[PDB]
């Protein structure tokens, strides 16, 4: 499998509420992005058994600045693996900035569970603008932008094949969250041949101390053994369908799932849940399939 | 069946505009009516929001059969073009649009300039005393160039009015430049022009039609 | 019975020493006190305790197991005389043994109230304290009468006895034992008082050791004690998330919401164990300390708490609110006897910190996360203000939840000073108890009840264990934009938000009073009576400071604050509440904040949001350093006022202001001049000896020294130093918005 490089400028990419915003995105962003176009194509029934092929996958939202960025071990280091706080004065000072760190860069993989704390590189500074409706006089929102510089893209790592290639390279000329009606959410899809050399810790057989990302779910089954002695972090993520015969837009069940990052002791498994409020003629289903870091 | 029109043009302004955003943003100093910029460099953009509110207006009156209230109401025939949160049978339009930039910075620089945008001064007669409210604003220059880009998708059920589609969005620009752009544009600030109007296909789907 | 007495005895144990002071008593303070309080009650169990306690030895009048053997080892904790003559010291300086030592300061014994003027330590008072002040005995007199010593009425002693006595030393002796309060000395020393009696009555032991504890190295040693802490999360998010702009007169009332649900917390849990109020020690804000008692029994407790104070915190919200709780035993030699070095005393800290960031990241476990994972609502309509769909109302004009329901009736109930906590009416903040407030009319009272500014002239039959909170409002939120214009036109519809924050307290807080070989400056109540200091300034004496001005504080607490209103006074009065805290601390601790101005009617959710990264963005420098408009003014913070504010701008108000009206617009091609100048620097000089020199001829010739004193500063404050040039351009762009529209 290879990898597509992608980057954003002046775009939008919310969180939780419209009028806020965030660096990065979920997971599921993309997939949501995938079936809708299918079905105005003319293919909606050959890319619903392609993605439950369990060797597809996709990933979440990674800055590409020189090198690919990867997220920092949630819970590393412990209390025996950190030097011993011997003066408070000096261990405070640096200690918050490893929590509000956003990623870590592909040379210190190795040496951060060692001993290094250092901040981390401003991606972009936040700009928001304002909007208004005239011929009404009651209306007044807030937008904010995500425009990029200093060379910031968000690459994506999927499973190349004879039929992706024809799907994602459409996208570019659409958007992808934010604002869409304005044109919030264009790319420039970049391909390569070989990808890198040392990003291939990538599977999903042992567990021997392993990360899962993509902010994945957990089967219903087995749970008990998978989360007793881990770690997570819920988010939050919710909103409106997309359908054309309803009339009331229903609002959907909320999926607090995991974040980017989380270390864990046992493989998952990796299942698809549906989320149906009411009635629907189409089927919303959620992907995010977990992969595994050898760290 | 599926393909991406893109009209690639350049939108030369003949006339100095002016067009507002926040208050104390994107300056120094809130008077003088601070124009919205670009947060990373000092290169005046102009923002996608202001092309999609105004051409679906003035598309409202030549080619409409609703009285337009509201939005997303006006008729049905142009709302296809742009979105409708009432309406079912589509979910949005089949047009984006996208944050110009100025491009004419290759060669504005050899001229030997100083800043991008000026300050005019304007004031008003109250009709019972003399200069009332010595006001000021600031406009942008003239003779500059925009990247342009208008994409176009059809959604292959519904592909029997593509050449009824055709001839309302060149009525569309070509109407736009015989109006106004942006605010204030009643004493004679607007009136853009599509220079180089122009479209080609990237993808591999649908050949080309016509070209103005 | 045998419990409710031994609370007392902690409390008045010293209550000798202000006696001693005023009445001309040679004898010693454990007999003062004895004598003085069996004339106004009339009881023998605490008769006793108080009698002897040092040097007295008396075996006579007991038996075997008395409460009255407890009192010693509980008081040497908070520790580190017979005939009086002279005074050391009255109330040595907290701040001066923290950090560096500097000047000397000295406090005075006041009266604590809002309405009075603070006392400044400093070296006017004399420090040989004359023994007399008949002020400090006058006011316990009455309130000490008829009062019924029962279970019922155990805390409101409390309320009273840190009213006036907040300022009283205790134990004079030396330097390294004067600085320790009365107030704090007697409420710390009372939980110790208790975990004692607890450790040996669970693990089956009697107090054998008759006259005096003989086993007092031994009993140090054994770890017996338990140190819990808990950590609110979600206080910076549910607060400062809207969606609609109408929504912003329920600010207040959303604000408060969780400034009570952490003071429920030392309540129930602290009377369901078999405790007081013994354990507050700073409690507001999801951040506050308790200790206990390394049993077996009280090891269940919070366990079983736990468990069930999330349980309704899980239907009713989503998972924006979480306790995590944090247990650390330790024993009594760590802040005592040998152990010299920090490490001994920042052990303690270290063994209730580390499940903090641990349990915050592994919260909801099996099954009780499938409850929001379920799947059963087929809603379409929102509230648009907490995003939560649960008990739709129409009550405005969208549809109102359950969660934002009781914010609304709440906004026009906080200035009811006195408070009902009920069970099933009022905002619910626990599992079956609620809180409301009552325009003095007591009518139920079921559970407890909380109020406020309950200090001085306000002692009656009140029943209420008084918080630390503010309650100073001014009228709404989104109006403050149209009131801040006077009569002559000055000012534009604009506002500003600030958010101040003080530094040098969450590190060096454990290890910052050595200074010295021979103490070990690791004594507990070294440490209490140093986050209390401080927390005095930051919620009570704000609201002292903010008469004769419109504004409306939002969350007080000792660490993080909001303030919002008018911008007419707001940039003055955020530099000048830091003159007086440099003053109380003697130039030792820094303070930071962040003023950030914004537009009106705008979304909470981001106004509150993009006003605090210029705090983070200002860490560049090092910790001392505060940021204006964007990001680029990021000076000193302190250098602000020694600069900007100092001769910047007092030197200016009465210069060009003659100049102003027919020369406004001369100050545009200042403030604009000074934009582009990463360019060239050649040119940017030439340039600006031009547009200056026109501003000398142009204006009237009459006065010489209109002009003369405004170029000469103009010159030099921008050909000195490419960091000082900052300085000049923003104190030019202020003085615009002093006198527009
Ligand atoms: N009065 C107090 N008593 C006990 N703990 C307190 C008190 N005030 C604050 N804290 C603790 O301090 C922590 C907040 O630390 P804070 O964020 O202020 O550090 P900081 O000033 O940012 O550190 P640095 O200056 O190194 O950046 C809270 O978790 C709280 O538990």
């Amino acid at each position: 499998y290879k990898l597509y490089i992608m980057t954003f400028q002046n775009a939008h990419f919310g969180s939780g509420t419209l009028d806020s915003s965030k660096l990065t995105f979920s997971a599921d962003r993309i997939f949501s992005a995938l079936v809708l176009e299918s079905l105005k194509m003319g293919k909606l029934d050959a890319f619903l058994a392609e993605a439950n092929q369990d060797k597809f996958t996709l990933t979440d939202a990674f800055p590409f600045q020189f090198g690919p960025f990867l997220p920092k071990p949630i819970g590393y280091p412990k209390h025996d693996q950190i030097d011993q706080s011997v003066d408070v004065k000096e261990v405070r000072r640096q200690a918050k900035l490893s929590k509000k760190l956003q990623f870590l860069a592909l040379e210190n993989v190795d040496d951060y569970l060692n001993g290094e704390l250092f901040e981390n590189e401003e991606h972009a500074v936040i700009d928001t603008v304002t909007k208004n409706q005239p011929h009404k006089d009651g209306n007044l929102y807030q937008v904010a932008t995500t425009r990029f510089s200093n060379d910031t893209s968000l690459y994506v790592i999927a499973n190349e094949s004879d039929l992706l290639n024809e799907l994602m390279s459409s996208l570019q000329y659409s958007g992808l969250g934010g604002k869409r009606s304005s044109g919030f959410g264009r790319f420039e899809l970049d391909i390569q041949n070989i990808p890198l050399e040392l990003s291939d810790r990538l599977t999903k057989n042992h567990s021997d101390k392993v990360m899962s990302l993509t902010t994945a779910l957990p089967v219903d089954a087995d749970l008990e053994e998978a989360m007793e002695d881990g770690h997570y972090l819920l988010t939050k993520s919710s909103g409106f369908a997309f359908s054309h015969a309803t009339n009331e837009n229903y609002r959907k069940q909320d999926l607090y799932k995991f974040a980017s990052g989380s270390t864990f002791s046992k493989t998952f498994e990796g299942q698809i849940v549906d989320v149906r409020p009411l009635d629907f003629p189409h089927a919303v289903l959620n992907y995010a399939k977990p992969l595994f870091f050898k760290l | 069946t599926f393909a991406k029109i893109k009209f690639s043009a350049q939108i030369r302004l003949e006339t100095g505009l002016h067009i507002g955003g926040s208050d104390a943003f994107a300056a120094i100093g809130a008077i003088a009516s601070p124009v919205i910029k670009d947060p990373i460099t000092n290169i005046p953009i102009i923002p996608g929001s202001s092309l999609k509110g105004k051409m679906r207006t003035l598309l409202a009156k030549v080619y409409n059969e609703k009285v337009a209230e509201k939005p997303s109401d006006d008729s049905d025939i142009l709302s296809r073009l742009f979105g409708n949160s009432k309406d079912k049978r589509f979910k949005m339009g089949r047009l984006i649009f996208r944050d110009a930039f100025l491009s004419n910075a290759d060669e504005l620089d050899s001229l030997g300039v100083r800043s991008y945008t000026e300050v005019k001064f304007e004031n008003t007669i109250d009709r019972i005393t003399a200069e009332a409210n010595p006001r000021q604003i600031e406009r942008a220059i003239r003779n500059s160039t925009f990247d342009f880009e208008l994409i176009y998708e059809i959604t292959d059920e519904n592909e029997n009015q593509v050449e009824e589609d055709f001839k309302v969005i060149r009525d569309g620009l070509k109407l736009l430049e015989l109006d106004y752009l942006g605010g204030s544009g009643s004493r004679g600030y607007g009136k853009v022009a599509f220079e180089k109007l122009k479209a080609t296909t990237v993808f591999g789907n649908y050949d080309v039609k016509t070209l103005n | 019975k045998e419990k409710i007495d031994l609370f007392y005895g902690a409390l008045l144990h010293d209550i000798g020493k202000v006696i001693q002071r005023a009445t001309g008593e040679r004898k010693k303070h454990a007999l003062v006190g004895a004598d003085w309080f069996d004339e106004i009650a009339d009881n023998q169990v605490i008769s006793d305790q108080i009698r002897y306690h040092m040097a007295n030895y008396q075996s006579d009048k007991l038996g075997n197991d008395h409460l009255a053997y407890i009192t010693y080892i509980a008081d040497n904790i908070a520790s580190g005389s017979a005939k009086i003559w002279d005074t050391y010291t009255n109330q040595a300086d907290i701040f001066n043994v923290f950090g560096a030592q500097t000047d000397k300061r000295y406090f005075k014994p006041t009266v604590l109230n809002l309405k009075s003027k603070p006392n400044f330590a400093s070296a006017t008072y004399e420090p040989f304290s004359k023994g007399d002040y008949a002020a400090i005995a006058t006011r316990i007199k009455n309130e000490l009468a008829e009062f019924e010593f029962n279970q019922a009425q155990i805390d409101s002693l409390l309320n009273l006895f840190e009213a006036i006595l907040s300022f009283v030393p205790s134990s004079t002796n030396s330097k390294e034992i004067a600085d320790i309060s009365l107030a704090e000395h007697s409420r710390l020393t009372a939980a110790f008082a208790l975990a004692i009696y607890d450790y040996l009555e669970d693990k089956g032991r009697h107090n054998y050791k008759e006259d005096l504890f003989t086993k007092a190295s031994a009993f140090y040693e054994e770890e017996a004690f338990l140190l819990a802490s808990f950590d609110l999360s979600g206080i910076q998010d549910f607060i400062y998330n809207i969606a609609t702009s109408g929504a912003a007169k329920q600010l207040k009332a959303r604000s408060l919401y969780l400034d009570f649900m952490s003071e429920y917390i030392a309540d129930s849990l602290l009377d369901k164990l078999g405790l007081n109020r013994a354990n507050l020690l700073y409690v507001g804000g999801g951040h506050a300390y308790f200790v206990l008692a390394n049993t077996e029994k009280t090891v269940e407790t919070l366990v079983q708490f736990e468990k069930d104070f999330n349980q309704f915190l899980l239907a009713n919200f989503q998972t924006r609110l979480y306790v995590a709780f944090g247990w650390g035993s330790f024993a009594a030699k760590d802040i005592m006897s040998e152990l010299n070095s920090p490490e001994s005393y920042r052990q303690i800290y270290q063994k209730a910190s580390r499940m903090i960031s641990e349990k915050k990241i592994s919260r909801y476990d099996y099954r009780t996360l499938m409850l929001l994972n379920r799947g059963g609502k087929s809603s379409e309509r929102e509230c648009e203000i907490c995003h939560s769909v649960e008990n739709l109302v129409s009550y405005h004009d969208q549809k109102v939840c359950d969660i934002c329901r009781g914010l609304y009736q709440f906004s026009k109930e906080i200035a009811h000073d006195h408070f009902i906590i009920t069970e099933n009416e009022g905002l619910p903040i626990g599992p079956n108890a609620c809180l409301k407030g009552v325009a003095f009319e007591k009518l139920s009272q079921e559970s407890f009840s909380r109020v406020y500014v309950k200090n001085d002239y306000k002692a009656g039959t009140i029943k209420a264990t008084h918080v630390f909170v503010g309650d100073y409002q001014c009228d709404e939120i989104h109006k403050y934009a149209a009131l801040s214009k006077n009569e002559d036109g000055l000012g534009i519809k604009r506002l500003a938000v600030v958010r101040l924050d003080v530094d040098d307290l969450g590190a060096a807080f454990m290890a910052g009073f050595s200074r010295q070989g021979n103490g070990q400056y690791s004594t507990l109540s070294r440490s209490a009576t140093f986050s209390r200091s401080m927390s005095l300034f930051f919620k009570v004496y704000i609201n002292q400071f903010a008469s004769d001005k419109k504004l409306s504080i939002i969350y007080a607490g000792g660490d993080d604050v909001f303030a919002i209103g008018s911008w007419q006074d707001i940039i003055a009065f955020t530099v000048e509440l830091r003159q007086n805290f440099i003053k109380w601390t003697n130039g030792k601790l820094t303070l930071s904040a962040g003023i950030g101005l914004f537009a009106d009617k705008t979304p909470i959710s981001l106004m509150a949001h993009q006003t605090g990264e210029l705090e983070e963005a200002a860490k560049g420098n090092e910790k001392d350093s505060i940021s204006l408009f964007s990001s680029d003014y990021t000076f000193k913070f302190d250098r602000f006022i020694t600069n900007v504010y100092d001769d910047k701008l007092e030197q200016i108000r009465y210069f060009f202001n003659h100049q102003d009206e027919r020369g406004k617009n001369f100050i545009y091609k200042l403030i604009e001049l000074l934009r582009n100048y990463e360019s060239e620097e050649k040119m940017n000089v030439a340039r600006l000896a031009y547009y200056l020199t026109r501003l000398e001829e142009l204006t009237d010739k009459d006065e010489r020294d209109k002009f003369k004193q405004f170029k000469k500063l103009f010159f030099k404050w921008y050909t000195n130093n490419e960091s000082d040039r900052k300085e000049a351009e923003l104190a030019l762009l202020l003085y615009v918005y002093e006198i527009r529209k």
